[PDB]
RNA sequence: UGCCUGGCGGCCGUAGCGCGGUGGUCCCACCUGACCCCAUGCCGAACUCAGAAGUGAAACGCCGUAGCGCCGAUGGUAGUGUGGGGUCUCCCCAUGCGAGAGUAGGGAACUGCCAGGCAU
RNA sequence: CCUCCUAAAGAGUAACGGAGGAGCACGAAGGUUGGCUAAUCCUGGUCGGACAUCAGGAGGUUAGUGCAAUGGCAUAAGCCAGCUUGACUGCGAGCGUGACGGCGCGAGCAGGUGCGAAAGCAGGUCAUAGUGAUCCGGUGGUUCUGAAUGGAAGGGCCAUC
RNA sequence: CGACUUACCAACCCGAUGCAAACUGCGAAUACCGGAGAAUGUUAUCACGGGAGACACACGGCGGGUGCUAACGUCCGUC
RNA sequence: CGCGGGGUGGAGCAGCCUGGUAGCUCGUCGGGCUCAUAACCCGAAGAUCGUCGGUUCAAAUCCGGCCCCCGCAACCA
């Protein structure tokens, strides 16, 4: 709906990415999270990117 | 007055019945992980060896026999699994 | 009431422990005395009990209501539990903020040997 | 068909024994005449009853 | 703590002899002193609430709590969570300090002061009195008073009834009438 | 063993509320004071800490009270499964189940474990 | 598609039957730890009232639950605050529900995390709506294949539009 | 600036009455699920596989919606 | 009878579809210029939104009806 779709790409260099939805207007700041990366099997910083 | 008049209705909507209610009744013997009752909100509560899922579905966590009892100060209904 | 609020606070962790089946080291802190009990998972049998109210513990204490009296009573209850072979319990702070006398009792028991 | 109908009048379902009208402060015979006149306007058989302790 | 000592040494004796209390612990105390100001004008300029809270901090020696709307009211154009007042609660030492300051300084500075009402006991023993002007407190500098911020003061007491409450307050030389 | 108190329960109103009284050696509570540990979207109020002067005032405990709440028969009534019957949109009979409300009445809980105090 | 009733005390059950809602929202409104308890009314109180903030009482959850209705909720699922990413990856005993496609619940196991002293809780939200199969394609990984051989094009598998 | 009544309207609470599919501090009969026990029944049960037909129903009884407690009306549940 | 609208100062219209507040013109009132009137000039007031009841903290607005006013349709036999 009003929320767009973004992908959180791993910062561990795997190329793996989670996907999620974000309210662009109300939270313009990018989103960073510590999410598990199965490729390197460690929790690493995941940062926002367009789908 | 010849044929008829006319007039639409605003209703005629409803939803698929969810098949809630007690699945395994008191005295039955369940396998671990058997759903004992699907419900909306903890109408029944989780007693011994009984777990409550997100949709408040009660599932037996141990093999045995179901047992309903009124328990607690609020006279609530608890499902327990007697060890069998 | 203060004790009503304390009971309301305690009830959640008490029920969690009671369904888990853990042997329960329940504390009870008053302005003058600090009591400790170890209770069976059914809740109706007192395994061990150490308190500052009793002479054997009190006579080695200056004031019965401070961190040092709490350490003494925690040491005593832990040693009696180890003599009864209780070994492994779980801590029931009974709503009291885990801090001060209660925490000192907990550390005394942990160092004496009770596992929690 | 095409839905239900519109509300036209309001009724009160009557079962035997229901004490419809009550009256006080009048002589008994005049009460009988008044109740006869009223019952003549109703579609249900009636009877004249009095007050009792229980 | 001057008035606290005066309490414990003379007011207790007066109350014991007067009401024949069987226990000394039955004598009324002073639980708390609450100073409030409802800055209902903050909804236009929020800064007004900050300045009023600064005045209350000057009066009390105690940073205030910013009380917000309990429920949205449209008759006053306030939404839930809008800050619309500031309050302070005083207990013990600062209780007694402010209490003495009030009685023996601020009340005399009230313009045209004739005597505080004895009808302001809320049926239990709590005294609520309204101060129209914050200039009566020397803690506030007159020359910077941008606006006449009032306030209201609630002396909360362990008295069961207004009779006992007002006897306790009057024993403190409280200016009734 | 007796009685009081504290803790953990059992049970969940015959157990709760009201009203009257009573308890401080012990316990508990109020209480005293905040470099402190710890703390209040302000406040040693609460949480916490160091204590113990005083009072059982409040709370709590106990006792007594029926004004309520609560429980509550026997009987009858309503409904109702099966089989029949009637002037059948409602009923009746045979047989089985049998309430709800109400009435008499009961009713100011009872009980286990551990610890402490007192009298032993 | 969701909720109540009809629906005849298990499930299910129709009508152009009687009532209402959905085509989302949230990086926190999620997790955890610690803490707190509502509506309303009365009394007293500067501007300030029927309704603003303050204090006390009665009351008892008659409140709240991001949005409908139901069922729940005091151990709170309601209200604050700290740290946070479990709104994790691979599975999954056993069930429930469907003609099927499918849909749901799920302890436990492995890895690696968050909160807590710890027990423990956490693979989204109190639950039930918030949605569309297949094909055809697009993007990123994957050397699985890659028509003589080595590549590559393409295709497959995994994530996703 | 300052105050009286009434002819009446009526909230809360107290007591007394009724009504409800979308009300419940109560609550059956039946039906349903599970367990044990005999007798009886040509396995009457389930799984797998070959072949189908059928998916226009009708009336009567009991519980209902709709209709006018109308219809050999219409839509349901169970015989 | 069905379906789409409309009800806003004294008259005609906006506003409302995006709930936080009602404007324009004519008219009315007071004064002014005129011997006087009209025109004209300068100031002012005026509707709480058909109506009932909801929703919402707040309803002209959203909703459900109810009342009245227009428009389309009310057919095949
Ligand atoms: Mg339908
Ligand atoms: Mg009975
Ligand atoms: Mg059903
Ligand atoms: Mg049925
Ligand atoms: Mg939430
Ligand atoms: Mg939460
Ligand atoms: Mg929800
Ligand atoms: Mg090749
Ligand atoms: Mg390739
Ligand atoms: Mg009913
Ligand atoms: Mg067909
Ligand atoms: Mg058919
Ligand atoms: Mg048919
Ligand atoms: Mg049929
Ligand atoms: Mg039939
Ligand atoms: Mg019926
Ligand atoms: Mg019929
Ligand atoms: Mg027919
Ligand atoms: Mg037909
Ligand atoms: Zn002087």
């Amino acid at each position: 709906g009003i929320r767009e779709k973004i992908k959180l790409v791993s910062s561990a260099g795997t190329g793996h990415f989670y996907t999620t939805t974000k309210n662009k207007r109300t939270k313009p700041e990018k989103l960073e999270l510590k999410k598990f990366d199965p490729v390197v099997r460690q929790h690493v910083i995941y940062k926002e990117a367009k789908i | 007055a010849h044929k008829k008049a006319g007039g639409s209705t605003r209703n005629g909507r409803d939803s698929e019945a969810k098949r809630l209610g007690v699945k395994r009744f008191g005295g039955e013997s369940v396998l671990a992980g058997s759903i004992i009752v699907r419900q909306r909100g903890t109408k029944f509560h989780a007693g011994a060896n009984v777990g409550c899922g997100r949709d408040h579905t009660l599932f037996a966590k141990a093999d045995g026999k179901v047992k309903f009892e009124v328990k607690g100060p609020k006279n609530r209904k608890f499902i327990s699994i007697e060890a069998e | 009431d203060k004790k009503s609020a304390r009971i309301r606070r305690a009830t959640r962790a008490r029920r969690k422990l009671q369904e888990l089946g853990a042997t329960r080291l329940v504390v009870h802190r008053t302005p003058r005395h600090i009591y400790a009990q170890v209770i069976a998972p059914n809740g109706s049998e007192v395994l061990v009990a150490a308190s500052t109210v009793e002479k054997a513990i009190a006579e080695q204490l200056k004031y019965t209501g401070n961190k040092d009296a709490a350490a003494a009573v925690g040491k005593a209850v832990a040693e009696r539990a180890l003599e009864k072979g209780i070994k492994d319990v779980s801590f029931d702070r009974s709503g009291f903020q885990y801090h001060g006398r209660v925490q000192a009792l907990a550390d005394a028991a942990r160092e004496a040997g009770l596992q929690f | 068909g095409k839905g239900k109908g519109n509300v036209e009048y309001w009724v009160a379902l009557i079962q035997p024994g229901k004490v419809l009208y009550e009256m006080d402060g009048v002589p008994e015979e005049l009460a009988r005449e008044a109740f006869k006149l009223a019952a003549a306007k109703l579609p249900i058989k009636t009877t004249f009853v009095t007050k009792t302790v229980m | 703590a001057k008035l606290h000592d005066y309490y414990k040494d003379e007011v207790v004796k007066k109350l014991m002899t007067e009401f024949n209390y069987n226990s000394v612990m039955q004598v009324p105390r002073v639980e708390k002193i609450t100073l409030n100001m409802g800055v209902g004008e903050a909804i236009a300029d929020k800064k007004l609430l900050d300045n009023a809270a600064a005045d209350l901090a000057a009066i009390s020696g105690q940073k205030p709590l910013i009380t917000k709307a309990r429920k949205s009211v449209a008759g006053f154009k306030i939404r839930q969570g809008y800050p619309i007042g500031c309050k302070v609660t005083l207990r013990g030492e600062r209780m007694w300090e402010f209490f003495e300051r009030l009685i023996t300084i601020a009340v005399p500075r009230i313009r045209d002061f004739r005597g505080l009402s004895a009808k302001s006991f809320d049926g239990r023993g709590n005294y609520s009195m309204g101060v129209r002007e914050q200039i009566i407190f020397p803690e506030i500098d007159y020359d910077k008073v941008d606006r006449v911020r009032g306030l209201d003061i609630t002396i909360t007491t362990t008295a069961k009834s207004d009779e006992e409450g007002r006897a306790l307050l009057a024993a403190f030389d409280f200016p009734f009438r």
